[PDB]
Formats: C-alpha cells, structure tokens, sequence
C-alpha cells in the first residue's frame, strides 16, 4: 500500500471499533439493493426482490460477514495485499467468473456503511485513508484474472 | 429513469437536510479533493486549504443547484439547462469526475443523517446524482 | 444526441461493412477477450478458441443489432427495447463493459475502412456506441 | 506492465514502421475532434472549430508530434517508465493541471490510429500489448500527481 504511517493508524484504529457481522450484511445488502445487477451471482439465495427481503436474507448476511472476514485479514498485509489475496483472485476468476469491477463497487458501498456508522468519526482524511484501502483491496483481487 | 418512490425518498432526504446543504456542500467537495486529488486539477485557482472561503462559497453553489433540481426533479433537463450548457462549454470537466463528488456527497449524507440514509434512500439518492450528471454531461459532444 | 450529420456518417461507414458486419462482430470479440481479459468472465460457457464457432455465432448476432440499430437511427430505444430487457434482467452485464467492446468495435473499423474512418466519422461512430450502450444499459434500475 | 518478452517484441516491430510526426499530429488531432471537452488546454491554439480546422492546426501538428516524441522515447525504456515520466507526470499536475483521464482518452485513440495504419498488420494480440503499454504510459504520467 502507500499508506502513511498516519493513514495506516486511522484505518486501523477505526477497525477496531468495527462489529465485521453487522458491516459485513449491511455493506453486501446494499450493493445488492443500489447495483441489482450485482444479484446475478446469488440467485440460490432466493429473494432480494426487495431491499427489504434483500437485508433480511440469512444467506446474504452470512456470506457479507465471510467477505468482510477476508477483508478484516487484509488489513493485517496491507504492505503485501498482493499476496494475500492470490488464491482468492484465482478462485473468483477461474470458478467463481466475478467481473473485479464488482470489487470496486463494494468497496465504495464499504466507505459509505462505515461514515454511516461512525458519523463525526469518519473525517475527510480518514475516508481519505479508507478509499485507498478499498482500491488497494480492488486490486490485490484482480491482479490474477486472465 | 427516477420512479416515484425515487422521487419521494430523493424530497424527503434532502428535506432534512435543509439548512445544511451549504455545509454538506462544502463538506463534499472537501472530501473529494482529499480522497480523489486528481479532481483539484479544476479549481487551480482555489485555495483548497481547509475551511477556505472559496470552497465554503462553491459548496453553497452546489448545494443550492442540487436544490433546484429536487424542486424540478420532474424537468431537471429544463431546470439545470444552464448548468449543462456551462460544464460542456466552459468548465468542460471529464465526465468521469462527476462520479467522484456523486459518491462523496453520499458519504457526506450517510455521515449527517444516519436514521435517514436506509439502503432504499441510498438506492435514490444514488440514481438521482447519476441523472443529475447525466443531464449536466448531455451536451458535451 | 446524434446530429443529422453524425445520422450520415454511421449510415455511411455501416454501409460498406456491408456483408462483412458478422466477421467484423467476432474479430471485435476477440479483440476484446484478449485486451480485456475481464469480460470473460460473462463467456464461461464459451469455448473462447480462436476460430470458435460460438465466437463466430455471437459476433454475428451483435452485428445484426448494430446494424438494426443504424436502421432504425431515429427510433433506437424502441427497435432495441428486447435487448434492453435482456441484458438489464437476464446477462446483467456491468455497464462498465459497454465502453471495452465498443472500442474494439472501432479498431476493427478502423483496421477494415482505412478510407471512410476520418476524424468526423470515428467521432460520429464513438458518439453512436454510447448511444447504443446507453439504451442496453436504460432498464438496469 | 505485464509485457510478455514476445509482447515486447511485438511493441518494438510496430513502432519501428511508425512516422511518429505524423501519427502524433492525428493522434492528437483526433482527440480534439472525439473527445472536444479536450479543447480546454489548447485555447491559444486558435481555431478548432471544426475538424479540418482542427486536424490541419499547425500548432495541433507540432504538439502532437512533441507528444509522441516523449511517448516513443518512453517505448525504449519499457522497464522504467515512471522514472522516466516523472518530470513529466510533475509538470502537468503542478504546472498544465491536466486530469489524468485525458492521458487515457489518448492512449485508445493513438490504438485506433495504430489500426487505421497498419490494417490487418494489428493483429488481436498486437493490440493487446498496446493496450497494455499505453495503460502503463498513462500510470506513469499520473504518479506525480497529489
Ligand atoms: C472485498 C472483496 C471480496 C472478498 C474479500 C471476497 C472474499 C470471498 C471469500 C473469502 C469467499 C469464500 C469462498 C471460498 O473460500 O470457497 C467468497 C466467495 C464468493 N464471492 Fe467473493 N469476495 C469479495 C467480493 C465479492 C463480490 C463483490 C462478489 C459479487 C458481487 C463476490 C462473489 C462471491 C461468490 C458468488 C462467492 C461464492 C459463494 C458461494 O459459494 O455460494 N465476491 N468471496
Ligand atoms: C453534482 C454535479 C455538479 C453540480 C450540480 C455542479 C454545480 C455547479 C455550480 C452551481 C457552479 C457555479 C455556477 C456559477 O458560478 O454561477 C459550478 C461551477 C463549477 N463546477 Fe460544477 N457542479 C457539479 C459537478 C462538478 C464537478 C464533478 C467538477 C470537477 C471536479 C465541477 C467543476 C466546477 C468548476 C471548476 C466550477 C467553477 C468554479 C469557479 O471558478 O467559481 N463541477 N458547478
Ligand atoms: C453494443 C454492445 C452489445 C450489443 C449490440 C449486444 C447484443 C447482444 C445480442 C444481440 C445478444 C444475443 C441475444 C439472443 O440470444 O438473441 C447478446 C447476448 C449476450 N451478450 Fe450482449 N451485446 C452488447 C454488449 C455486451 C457486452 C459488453 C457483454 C459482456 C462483456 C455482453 C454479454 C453478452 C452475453 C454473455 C450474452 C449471451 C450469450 C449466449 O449465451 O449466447 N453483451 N448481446
Ligand atoms: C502520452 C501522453 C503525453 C505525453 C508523453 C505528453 C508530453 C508533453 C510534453 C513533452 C510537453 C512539453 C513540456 C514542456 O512544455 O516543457 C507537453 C506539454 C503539454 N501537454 Fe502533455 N503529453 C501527453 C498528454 C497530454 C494530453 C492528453 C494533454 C491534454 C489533453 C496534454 C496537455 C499538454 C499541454 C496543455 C501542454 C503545454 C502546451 C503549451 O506549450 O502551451 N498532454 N506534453
């Protein structure tokens, strides 16, 4: 990453404060709800034909909660992204078929779950901070398709 | 195309932000400058330092025009016309960085009206800053 | 929006694709597979092999929209309205996509109409993807 | 830049056919014409119009063919691209305030002159390698940017 010392901080002293279960369901509901066309990999989850019924579906929460695990551990290799994220870049490629655009579109899903949660606390420098964690998270899983 | 229930998450939204949206203004363009520095390429002629004056001025702009166009969200084309005309012949910005303030006005919402920014509001807003871009790009070629 | 003469310059340049649009389809595919390894990721069940058949059978059926679309010039939204319907519900293609064929649509014109691509009508045929990227991306929300 | 050694090859044959002052002049031109917004830098130009007064500009001839001059200079040094593109990349933030995206609207319509030029020559992996040098050459000009 190119993150300073005093972004690297911000990011993670806000994590820490983070209930991964919670962001985790909220931030692939709401992809679901704003990108519909995000829905195209979850139809065996049933119905998101609506918001409602798209926040509320188990299937979802949970799956939100294994995504932002993953991501939870990134941040723990955020000077190696790249090799974090290897075997997950080639699984979402060679079996799973997700366009990496679908990355991006979290991660600024992501950024608006967390100013929504920490109001005050998410100050433009740490969305700053934020912004290029996700980008750099976009990118380590991308890096393998071919 | 913004349906109804858009329409009416959009008025109510924005009907809480109120006497706000001056501030909100600002705080996006704040944000923007800060995580998408490629943006500040358009106001060399600001002083993009924090709590300027400038920024503070432009933000009420913004704000304001975003207001009209919530008031007129049936004829954004007719409302925002001179707007349109201005970005495509003046300002001419890339259409891309519409996307960038789009998305840090978002944050800004989020982060001031939390009860407010449900997934279903979020979903509106969302479309409704693309058709405000789309209309202020529309005559760029 | 299309001018008269952008009108001209896209029913003139489709014109002499004439019976060469099916080819030009797969050869913009391949194009697109190779520089943009990415949208792949909607062929999984295509076998992507140089010469496929499958390539070939989809390059065709684009070009048969495209050159409906030129046919129908002044009414797109409607002559492609089906099409619109399929990719906003069934292949729910991120609209990002759209922009990559579209440019491998204009090198392979550009590589097969060294005469008629001029800057007016490679500005026109630009102008007029978007448009047709526009109405197949309408109904995603 | 992931440039395969028989992609490098590929690059370098290619350019090697190229008139630069000329494919500089019509690359450059072309922008003005597809992309007009582009105009925005050019107002001491003079005339751009319409597009003949715009492709025949002696001063669009000259500044593209300065462009490519830089570009190909960059072709020879494929390995370091953002060492040498930074004097560069610093000028155009700090000095010309050129948004990056226009490093990229460049780079896919100098591909389509490349293919109006060479015809068939600009085989489906020979405009694969462009696409990814010019990609690169477009990062290079806009690591300096802050
Ligand atoms: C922050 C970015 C992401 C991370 C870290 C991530 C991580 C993961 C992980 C850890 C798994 C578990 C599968 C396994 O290990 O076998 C998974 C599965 C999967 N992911 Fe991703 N993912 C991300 C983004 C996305 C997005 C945006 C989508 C689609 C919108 C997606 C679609 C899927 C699907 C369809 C599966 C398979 C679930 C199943 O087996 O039913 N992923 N991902
Ligand atoms: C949500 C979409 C946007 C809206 C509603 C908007 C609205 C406005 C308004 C109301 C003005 C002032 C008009 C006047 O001075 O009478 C303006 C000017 C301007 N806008 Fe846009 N704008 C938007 C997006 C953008 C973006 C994304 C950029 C660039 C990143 C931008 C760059 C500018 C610049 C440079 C000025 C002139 C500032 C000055 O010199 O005072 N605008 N815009
Ligand atoms: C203007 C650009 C495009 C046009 C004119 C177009 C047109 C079409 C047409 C005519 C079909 C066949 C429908 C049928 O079965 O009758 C089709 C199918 C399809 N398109 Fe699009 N399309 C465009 C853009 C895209 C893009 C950018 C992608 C993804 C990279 C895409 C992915 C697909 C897929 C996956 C199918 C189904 C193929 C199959 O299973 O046989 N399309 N498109
Ligand atoms: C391949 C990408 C590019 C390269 C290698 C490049 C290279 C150069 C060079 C060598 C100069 C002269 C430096 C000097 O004056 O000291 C220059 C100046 C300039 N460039 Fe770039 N350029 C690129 C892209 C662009 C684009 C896309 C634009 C605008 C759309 C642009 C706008 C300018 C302007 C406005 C000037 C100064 C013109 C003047 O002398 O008044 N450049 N560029």
């Amino acid at each position: 990453m190119h993150l300073t010392p005093e972004e690297k901080s911000a990011v993670t002293a806000l994590w820490g404060k983070v209930n991964v279960d919670e962001v985790g369901g909220e931030a692939l509901g709401r992809l679901l709800v704003v990108y519909p066309w995000t829905q195209r990999f979850f139809e065996s989850f049933g119905d998101l034909s609506t918001p409602d019924a798209v926040m509320g579906n188990p299937k979802v929460k949970a799956h939100g909660k294994k995504v932002l695990g993953a991501f939870s551990d990134g941040l723990a290799h955020l000077d190696n992204l790249k090799g974090t994220f290897a075997t997950l870049s080639e699984l979402h490629c060679d079996k799973l078929a997700v366009d990496p655009e679908n990355f991006r579109l979290l991660g600024n899903v992501l950024v608006c779950v967390l100013a929504h949660h920490f109001g005050k606390e998410f100050t433009p420098p740490v969305q700053a901070a934020y912004q290029k964690v996700v980008a750099g998270v976009a990118n380590a899983l991308a890096h393998k398709y071919h | 195309v913004l349906s109804p229930a858009d329409k009416t998450n959009v008025k109510a939204a924005w009907g809480k932000v109120g006497a706000h949206a001056g501030e909100y203004g600002a705080e996006a363009l704040e944000r923007m400058f800060l995580s998408f520095p490629t943006t500040k390429t358009y106001f060399p002629h600001f002083d993009l330092s924090h709590g300027s004056a400038q920024v503070k001025g432009h933000g009420k702009k913004v704000a304001d025009a975003l207001t009209n166009a919530v008031a007129h969200v049936d004829d954004m084309p007719n409302a925002l016309s001179a707007l349109s005309d201005l970005h495509a012949h003046k300002l001419r910005v890339d259409p891309v960085n519409f996307k960038l303030l789009s998305h840090c006005l978002l944050v800004t919402l989020a982060a001031h009206l939390p009860a407010e920014f449900t997934p279903a509001v979020h979903a509106s807003l969302d479309k409704f800053l693309a058709s405000v871009s789309t209309v202020l790009t529309s005559k760029y070629r």
